[PDB]
């Protein structure tokens, strides 16, 4: 039984290869052959915002592409007016171990969380004046990589424990359950529309999970390490993935298979971060060589280097209008280019 | 010259935006070298010009009423940078000798008295000469003169360099003492540290106490004007090897 | 045993999925990239009249 | 330049103020990673995240055990690493053997030293002095290993050698590790801790100084 | 739960002193800013005095100055303002107004009661309405104009509205000129560009008539203006 049920996936798999194989006429890089290079491009540290006294970890931009919110290790979660570097609010953690942090769309709440295995979501609009803990989702066995929010009462996290999970928030209890991931899931990216996402996980494999009915519906291979971040095209008929093998790799929805791979033979050190420009021509990717790279996505050439971290970058996001890059770092420092 | 006032001003200039690229740079003992950096920022931007000036044309120009002045900011200037050396020994001292207590005893709102009350002594130093107590000035103002006055010769020679030095090599040896016990590589470079202070400031401070007190045995005003040469280049070389 | 079956049928599931031209995908990325390039602000300068950081 | 933005700024300031102020109130704590595997004891070594404090001649330690692949990057900056082996199970002793290689060459690892200890002491005397199970048989180089109970002396000191082969190799100097032998009744696991803290900082320190 | 009580008040002889309390509760006091407003008793709301977040920045008006001075105590979460020299000028009802700063904020967003108080250059803000006479279920607009214009070069402008509906106190309705408060129904909208602004209130109903005034937070001193009174 166990072995014609070995045989049978095999014979699945290679099924699924060959329908791969048969739908690769051309590549996106003979596609883009004659297309115009995008240049020389050269952003400028335009704010540095200083305040965390230990490693930042994760910064996520608001929809008003005004405010952003970051998470230290000293146990601070702190939100910051990007245009005038002034701290709208600090938020001391419960736990000081944070791996994540998240704003929510209508900017009324945040959310963090890390090694205490709990998803904690602050409110911001309280008639007290502080901001307090609305709620602690529970029930992850792992610690939390990544968590990001589809409205006010619903947020989607990924965990250490080969799971993901979509939340209630005002029940506090998990909807949804995603497994078929082995290793530990680090990164999650929603679609623009929010009816689907992409986890990558530690097994090197991405996977297309259906929010509404709760099921993955495509695996995508390819890299030889850890899956670090992932992002979603602009249009949500892409993405790509960062890993620790030193490379960046774009996949295709429709196409169900890998179109372009980012990557230098200088660059042996892996991804921690990866974000998109509103076009979708530049792919921004954080390393831990102490720099961040532009890529030109559709010819996959290197356009620029954003450098003037002195440590690891971690986190690294775009605003929605596309105006400026936030990229935060191990030197407590978190920079914004234009 | 002109090119030891460049290379000490960029040389202060860019370790003062050095220690504030990073956040490592968040304790006392960064904020000491910004104090030394400082110091010698201010000396080699306003003191040295003057100085050089003096030394070329051969004659005061700002006239007699700032000049005097000139008299006060570069004895400031000094004792600022030698309290910081000391301050910085003294720190290095109670982070070797107490190493896990280091954090409860150096701590902001005290390594910052110690800041203050550096430049608080220098300028204690540096007024005696501005309220009254210096030589008859001479009447021609196209001739500026230091204040060797004997009791503020005295005072401020030490004061300003005998007392820095006695806390500066009895904190010193009690950090090769503990160096060599908890384990050549400290010799030297606790040696080189010593050394550069005391072959730049020692020369200064012995001849003038013996020019101020023993007119027989006064030196020539070459060798005078090498010794107060000598503050200058300590001024110029410590952001070179105290950061590093 | 059961983790088999459910691979199998995940396999299955997966394997169904109708697919278009790898070719098709990219004109359809890059048309997208060539209609948004007046629209990105990382892409093409900016005047620093209408740049938000100064 | 307005009024609600100079409001906004000084609000700013009064967090930057408080934030200094937690800095520096936790600047005066070292954190310890607390480490090795089940049936080894690491729970009783001192008397999401499992978290303890203990304070000794006024200073506080804070020793963090969770529960090692991906997660141990986070702490990257703990003042030491307390491994805790079981030496009596020489089953075992392999798995811990390549446990400590595995901790020892990570590269988010590579400056924090290590605290071992040698846990169970006395268990291991037993077996030894029992000579039901030899050494011999599952490390053969026991054989022809000489002490610098004999025996249990020599065991004792077989082990240590082996974490310290681990160790020495591929060091550099730039971390050391701090093997010690402990039982269960032990108490002065504080005050081992405490002077190799100690140690640590002050290397620290003298390499800071451009020291030795 | 946010609470402003006030104490104090009463009758003082004109030269006296007096000392008016405000007691928080319900909210994080040490991180509002506090401001002290009086409204003569026929007159419109006069602002007095601002007192920041740590006490680190403090503002009088001129009329008070010099006399009046503004302390807050944290601990015991309380307000003081002790008044010295007291005209007969200074009869009024004061009002302790709670206002936090930060991007998207609503400062002024809650007002303490009153406290009664019987002795025995500047923007000016023009409402040219002193009564508009509505029935329920019309909507009407008041109208308000600034001497100055209230645009700030940021894109902010500090232009905000008040309700003080009659026996009650101030209540923020609309904060920077298009902003709407929380609690208050969508029925009101405000418009307007610089020196010029409207306020639109779309099927008017009951508890909606009272004074409606202009404020402006561009600089200090603030002013308010005459107060527009809709009536049934
Ligand atoms: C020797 S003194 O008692 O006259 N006062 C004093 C001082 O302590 C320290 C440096 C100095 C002076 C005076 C004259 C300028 C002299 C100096 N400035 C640059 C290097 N040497």
């Amino acid at each position: 039984e166990l072995d014609q049920l070995r045989q049978e996936a095999e014979q699945l798999k290679n099924q699924i290869r060959d329908a791969r194989k048969a739908c690769a006429d051309a590549t996106l890089s003979q596609i883009t052959n004659n297309i115009d290079p995008v240049g020389r491009i050269q952003m400028r540290t335009r704010r540095t915002l200083r305040g965390h006294l230990a490693k930042i970890y994760a910064m996520h931009w608001g929809t008003d592409s005004r405010l952003l919110v970051s998470a230290s290790q000293d146990g601070k979660l702190i939100i910051w007016d990007s245009y005038t570097t002034n701290k709208v609010h600090a938020i001391p953690l419960r736990s000081s171990w944070v791996m994540t942090c998240a704003y929510a769309p209508s900017g009324n709440y945040v959310a963090c969380g890390g090694l205490d295995n709990i998803c904690s979501i602050y409110n911001l609009k309280t008639r007290e004046g502080n901001v307090r803990v609305s709620r602690e989702l529970a029930g992850h066995t792992g610690y939390l990589s990544c968590c990001r929010f589809l409205d006010d009462n619903q947020i989607v996290t990924s965990s250490g424990d080969t799971t993901c999970a979509l939340w209630d928030i005002e029940t506090g209890q998990q909807t949804t359950t995603f497994t078929g991931h082995t290793g530990d899931v680090m990164s999650l990216s929603l679609a623009p529309d929010t009816r689907l996402f992409v986890s990558g996980a530690c097994d090197a494999s991405a996977k297309l999970w259906d929010v509404r009915e709760g099921m993955c519906r495509q695996t995508f291979t390819g890299h030889e390490s850890d899956i670090n971040a992932i992002c979603f095209f602009p249009n949500g008929n892409a993405f790509a993935t960062g890993s620790d093998d030193a490379t960046c790799r774009l996949f295709d929805l429709r196409a169900d298979q890998e179109l372009m791979t980012y990557s230098h033979d200088n660059i042996i050190c892996g991804i921690t971060s990866v974000s998109f420009s509103k076009s979708g021509r530049l792919l921004l990717a954080g390393y831990d060589d102490f720099n961040c790279n532009v890529w030109d996505a559709l010819k996959a050439d290197r356009a620029g280097v954003l450098a003037g971290h002195d440590n690891r970058v971690s986190c690294l996001g775009v605003t929605d209008d596309g105006m400026a890059v936030a990229t935060g770092s191990w030197d407590s420092f978190l920079k914004i280019w234009n | 010259l002109g090119g030891l006032i460049l290379f000490g001003v960029l040389g202060n200039i860019l370790v003062i935006l050095s220690v504030a690229c990073h956040r490592h740079l968040h304790s006392v003992t960064h904020y000491y070298i910004v104090n030394l950096a400082v110091a010698d920022l201010l000396l080699t931007s306003t003191v040295l010009p003057f100085s050089a000036i003096f030394e070329v044309l051969g004659y005061w120009a700002f006239g007699r009423v700032f000049c005097n002045i000139w008299a006060a900011v570069d004895v400031l200037c000094c004792t600022a940078s030698i309290m910081g050396l000391c301050i910085i020994s003294i720190d290095r001292y109670i982070g070797v000798s107490y190493p896990l207590r280091y954090p409860t005893i150096v701590t902001q709102r005290r390594g910052l008295m110690a800041l203050l009350c550096v430049w608080a002594l220098s300028l204690v130093i540096s007024i005696g000469p501005l309220f009254g107590w210096r030589q008859p000035a001479p009447e021609d103002e196209t001739i500026c003169q230091i204040n060797e006055e004997p009791g503020y010769v005295l005072f401020s020679a030490l004061g300003s360099f005998y007392l820095p030095l006695a806390i500066i090599l009895v904190m010193y040896c009690r950090v090769y003492v503990v160096a060599k016990r908890e384990s050549k590589k400290a010799a030297k470079t606790l040696g080189i540290v010593v050394g550069c202070f005391v072959l730049c400031w020692l020369p200064f401070f012995l001849v003038m106490p013996i020019g101020s007190f023993f007119p027989d045995f006064k030196p020539s005003e070459t060798v005078f004007k090498i010794v107060f040469w000598l503050g200058y280049l300590n001024s110029c070389i410590n952001p070179i090897i105290y950061p590093c | 045993i059961a983790q088999a079956r459910k691979l199998v049928e995940q396999l299955k599931m997966e394997a169904n999925i109708d697919r278009i031209k790898v070719s098709k995908a990219a004109a359809d990325l890059m048309a997208y990239c060539e209609a948004h390039a007046k629209e990105d602000p990382l892409l093409t300068p900016v005047p620093a009249s209408e740049n938000p950081f100064r | 330049v307005s009024a609600e933005d100079k409001a906004a700024a000084e609000r700013s300031k009064m967090i930057d103020k408080n934030l200094r102020e937690d800095g520096e109130k936790a600047r005066r704590t070292l954190r310890l990673l607390l480490l090795g595997a089940d049936n080894s004891g690491k729970s009783t070594i001192v008397k999401g995240i499992f978290e303890t404090k203990f304070q000794v001649d006024k200073v506080n330690f804070h020793m963090f055990d969770v529960g090692r692949r991906k997660w141990i990057q986070c702490f990257n900056d703990v003042t030491a690493i307390i491994f805790v082996v079981d030496s009596s199970d020489y089953n075992r002793l392999q798995e811990a053997l390549n446990d400590f290689k595995s901790i020892w060459n990570n590269r988010w690892l590579r400056t924090i030293s290590v605290i071992l200890f040698l846990n169970k002491q006395d268990l291991l005397a037993e077996k030894v002095l029992a000579g039901k199970s030899k050494i011999e048989d599952y490390f053969p180089e026991f054989a022809r290993y000489t002490t610098p109970d004999p025996r249990v002396t020599r065991a004792k000191y077989f082990i240590r050698k082996e974490f310290v082969d681990i160790s020495t190799a591929s060091g550099d100097g730039r971390h050391i590790c701090y093997p010690h032998f402990t039982c269960a009744v032990d108490t002065e696991n504080a005050r081992r801790i405490f002077n190799d803290c100690k140690d640590i900082i002050l290397q620290m320190n003298l390499r800071e100084y451009n020291l030795v | 739960d946010v609470q402003l009580v006030e104490s104090g008040g009463g009758l003082v002889q004109p030269g006296g002193s007096r000392k008016l309390s405000c007691s928080a509760s319900g909210f994080a006091f040490s991180s509002f800013g506090m401001h002290w407003v009086r409204q003569a008793p026929e007159k419109g709301l006069e602002w007095v005095a601002y007192i920041s977040s740590g006490s680190g920045t403090i503002y009088y008006a001129d009329t008070v100055k010099g006399r009046f001075t503004i302390s807050r105590d944290d601990p015991k979460n309380t307000l003081f303002l002790q008044m010295t020299s007291l005209r007969s000028e200074d009869t009024a009802m004061y009002y302790c107004v709670r206002s936090i700063y930060y991007y998207g904020s609503s400062p002024f967003d809650f007002w303490g009661q009153g406290t009664t108080l019987t002795v025995s250059s500047d923007i000016v803000m023009t409402q040219a309405t002193s009564s508009v006479p509505v029935t329920p279920g019309e909507s009407v607009s008041i109208s308000c104009r600034s001497s100055k214009s209230l645009l700030h070069s940021n894109g902010n402008t500090y232009l905000y509205w008040f309700l003080q509906r009659p026996g009650q106190s101030p209540q923020l309705l609309i904060y920077r000129m298009s902003n709407l408060a929380s609690g208050v129904p969508d029925r009101f909208s405000g418009s307007g560009s610089g020196t010029a602004f409207t306020l639109t209130i779309s099927r008017l109903e009951a508890e909606d008539v009272g004074v409606y005034y202009c404020m402006q937070h561009l600089e200090y001193p603030l002013t308010f203006g005459a107060g527009t009174k809709l009536e049934l």
